């Protein structure tokens, strides 16, 4: 129930980033995009962040409070489940040798990466309902592209941590009928 | 005798031929951060047959690629990789095309067969001209 809105949140701040690593460093344009595309579309030419979905752990047992919806004695539960979904963050740029102002795929994921650790960040993204945990490896690997040339797909895991809440009900009771028996 | 002479001559004569913009490779040397750089000699037009090659689509990295390619019967000694050298390169359609294999037949008979693959859009001079 979460994912759609952490996702349309984490490409806001996606984008914020790819804005900032405009300023540092200069690449032609980027884009943000979802790994898994629904349609048929293509890789884009332009230096580009994927983020993709991969697991999603619950931490700790489920958080259930009461609330009392006053009008049918209907004891409402809410059922917070703490989630820490990992998302795999990627990025794809190729490489031209003759370009002097050369920037590598593994500079953009490394820049995401530092300014997602960033602490003014954390307060931000924590002012959007969610946190961000340690990045503690960025991978390097070497493919070969549509065009038979050589890239590097760099991409590391980021965990998100937020809550996802659930409403169910229950019946109230305002009464005490005890039966004091006598051994 | 027929594995002299040029059979792809003669086969031209019936056969109608596309024009591409030729370029071979003359040097090449190494930029700074240890990528390598390639030059070319002088572009010139070559008379060719490029039929087509089956390109289907594939999935890696969770991605769609698809790789382009074609096939050239050209009139020419075309060479791709080699230890020390790096592929030729031939404009058609305006897009860029580099040798992936080789049919070699050049001292043999005189022509050859290649497939290429599609690099990208090709510089656009500024009167129109697809070369670079």
């Amino acid at each position: 129930m979460f994912d759609g809105e952490l996702i349309a949140k984490m490409v806001v701040e996606l984008n914020a980033a790819m804005t900032s690593a405009q300023e540092a460093l200069q690449f032609p344009d980027f884009e943000v995009v979802q790994k898994a595309q629904p349609t048929q579309q293509g890789t884009s030419t332009r230096p580009t962040i994927f983020f993709q979905k991969l697991f999603d752990i619950p931490r700790g047992w489920p958080a259930t409070d009461w609330h009392l919806d006053n009008t049918t004695r209907k004891y409402v539960e809410i059922t917070r489940q703490h989630v820490e979904t990992t998302f795999q963050i990627s990025s794809l740029h190729w490489q031209n040798p003759e370009i002097t102002h050369v920037v590598t795929a593994s500079d953009i994921a490394n820049y995401v990466r530092a300014y997602f650790q960033a602490r003014s960040t954390i307060e931000r993204v924590k002012e959007l309902d969610f946190l961000i945990l340690r990045v503690s490896q960025i991978s390097n690997e070497a493919f070969e592209n549509d065009n038979h040339q050589f890239e590097f797909h760099p991409s590391f895991d980021m965990v998100v941590t937020y809550n996802q809440y659930i409403r169910l009900y229950e019946n109230a009771a305002y009464s005490a009928d005890g039966v004091l028996i006598g051994v | 005798m027929i594995p002299g002479a040029n059979l792809l001559r003669m086969a031209f004569g019936v056969i109608g031929t596309q024009i591409v913009k030729y370029r071979k490779f003359e040097q090449r040397v190494k930029n700074d951060q240890a990528q390598y750089v390639s030059m070319f000699e002088e572009p010139f037009d070559l008379a060719a047959s490029v039929q087509r090659v089956r390109r289907d689509q594939y999935v890696q990295f969770n991605l769609e690629f698809q790789r382009n390619y074609v096939m050239i019967f050209a009139n020419f000694e075309m060479v791709d990789l080699d230890r020390d050298v790096a592929g030729d390169q031939f404009l058609w359609t305006g897009r860029v095309f580099q040798l992936e294999s080789q049919g070699s037949w050049f001292y043999q008979d005189g022509w050859g067969v290649c497939l290429a693959v599609d690099i990208g859009a090709a510089k656009l001079t500024d009167d129109g001209k697809p070369t670079f």
